């Protein structure tokens, strides 16, 4: 998890425009049990990316703010 | 004072405990199950 989570980072600076890799590094900050880690930079990636179709980020979005409880709306959106 | 017989007591009683059914927590509801349905590849 430390090491995936390196190399997403690293795969992230390499080239911005990988997606993925955001996404399997936001992945791997859950896997190391960062929900606070992991949903600040989801949130930062959402804010700087608010026009991208990442589904499946705003599907992991309303999980954590379900979680959360206090932050339903933004589940719901 | 003879006049007509009305007694006057205002109805505010509480109803007894309803204890309805209860929801079942999903098993997307629980901590572990989410993380393994977060962390799939």
């Amino acid at each position: 998890y430390v090491q995936a989570q390196k190399q997403f980072k690293q795969a992230e600076d390499s080239q911005n425009s990988n997606t993925l890799a955001k996404l399997g590094y936001a992945q791997c900050l859950i896997a190391r049990n960062e929900v606070g880690d992991a949903t600040i930079y989801l949130e930062k990636f959402f804010k700087e990316n608010q026009d991208s179709k990442s589904s499946e980020m705003m599907l992991l979005l309303g999980i954590i703010y379900s979680q959360s409880g206090k932050s339903y709306y933004k589940a719901i959106i | 004072r003879q006049d007509y017989i009305a007694k006057v007591r205002y109805q505010n009683d509480l109803p007894a405990p309803p204890c309805p059914p209860k929801l079942l927590k999903y098993e997307i509801e629980k901590e572990a199950p989410q993380k393994e349905f977060l962390k799939d590849s």
